[PDB]
């Protein structure tokens, strides 16, 4: 038996989703940190 | 978390699941594709006789020749896995 | 008959992101708990 | 922006250059790896007898078995190319 054939990957979809989610988290993060630093000073 | 999607197969159902299991075991052991790739090729050489080949990755294409009922191409998560017999 | 393997120079930009999200998600949860913990004292 | 770098080879020097030429021709014709992959496999099947296999891509790993003096792994630009014989 002898069967010739090819494959191709289709990755790349959902990247902006991630890029945008990182941006979101990075920002939420920095802002959260400042809140901590701000409250630690109080307590 | 990384669910199995078979894109193409010319293989028995038992063997198809068995590939999907191997792939899963291999991916618990090794992070590096080259090593997942070897884990599987080796296991199939043992169970089902030589000569198997196996390519694991995310951004590749191929053209190959296989034996009847000895070919599978499937994704385990966002990672593609080509496995087949020739030799 | 010679058995051997290859590997490309690691790796994808998409793994980079996936891994970065994981990292941030985790740092985030932990950062939030710290806040609440101080917010519990206030 | 696409100079030839051989990472690993067990092949004659003539054949090695000849692969590097094929790869180059294929990439003038086809943008899609699958198709570059087929172009080469086919050409080598013709010139050097079956059975060749060929994987073309950027983010993959493999484990394979080849015939003595019939294996090459090289980059044409930022794209990796595996080509080898096993039948």
């Amino acid at each position: 038996g002898s069967v010739s054939r090819g494959t191709q990957t289709e990755g790349g979809s959902g990247m902006k989703q991630l890029e945008d989610k990182v941006e979101e988290l990075l920002s939420k993060n920095y802002h959260l940190e400042n809140e901590v630093a701000r409250l630690k000073k109080l307590v | 978390d990384r669910k199995a999607v078979i894109k193409n197969a010319d293989m028995s159902e038992d063997m198809q699941q068995d590939a999907v299991d191997c792939a899963t075991q291999a991916m618990e052991k090794y992070n590096i594709e080259k090593d997942i790739a070897a884990y599987i090729k080796k296991e199939f050489d043992k169970k089902y006789n030589p000569t198997w080949h196996c390519i694991v990755g995310r951004n590749f294409g191929s053209y190959v020749t296989h034996e009847t009922k000895h070919f599978i191409y499937f994704y385990l998560g966002q990672v593609a896995i080509l496995l087949f017999k020739s030799g």
